[PDB]
C-alpha cells in the first residue's frame, strides 16, 4: 500500500 | 558474475509478525535490481542496490523450483524458507524484463 511505500 | 538483467524496483520484504511490507534494508525508494548468473556452478542471485546511496538491500539466491508469483503487472514476489520478497517495479517494462530473466533462470536451473 501507499502507507508501506 | 554476469548480469542478465537490470530492472528498477522498490524492494520490499514482508514483516509477517506485523503483516506489513517494509522497505528492504530499511530504506524507502527505488533500487537497480539485477539477476546475476554465476556460470561456474550455474547459480543465480537477485542483487539490488539503492539508486541514491548504493546500499545493497537484497542479495538472495534463486533456487531451482522457485514459485515466482506475478501478483500484478508491476508487483512480483517470491518466498524462501526465511523471507518473503516483493519487487514494486518502476514500470511494466521493468517487471517484464525482470520476470523474463527470472523465468529463464528457473528454466535452466
Ligand atoms: C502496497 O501496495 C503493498 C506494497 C506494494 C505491493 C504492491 C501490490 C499489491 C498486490 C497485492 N499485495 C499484497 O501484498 C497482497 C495483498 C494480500 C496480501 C497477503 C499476503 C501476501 C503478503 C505476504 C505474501 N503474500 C501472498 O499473498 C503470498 C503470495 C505468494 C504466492 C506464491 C508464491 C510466493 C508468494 Cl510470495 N501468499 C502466501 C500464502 O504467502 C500478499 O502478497 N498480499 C501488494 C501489496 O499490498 N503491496
Amino acid at each position: 500500500t501507499e502507507d508501506e511505500l | 558474475e554476469q548480469s542478465i538483467c537490470q530492472a528498477r524496483a522498490a524492494v520490499m520484504v514482508y514483516d509477517d509478525a506485523n503483516k506489513k511490507w517494509v522497505p528492504a534494508g530499511g530504506s524507502t525508494g527505488f533500487s537497480r535490481v539485477h539477476i546475476y548468473h554465476h556460470t561456474g556452478n550455474n547459480t543465480f542471485r537477485v542483487v539490488g542496490r539503492k539508486i541514491q546511496d548504493h546500499q545493497v538491500v537484497i542479495n538472495c539466491a534463486i533456487p531451482k523450483g522457485l514459485k515466482y508469483n506475478q501478483a500484478t503487472q508491476t508487483f512480483h514476489q517470491w518466498r524462501d524458507a526465511r523471507q518473503v520478497y516483493g519487487l514494486n517495479f518502476g514500470s511494466k517494462e521493468d517487471a517484464n524484463v525482470f520476470a523474463s530473466a527470472m523465468m529463464h533462470a528457473l528454466e535452466v536451473l
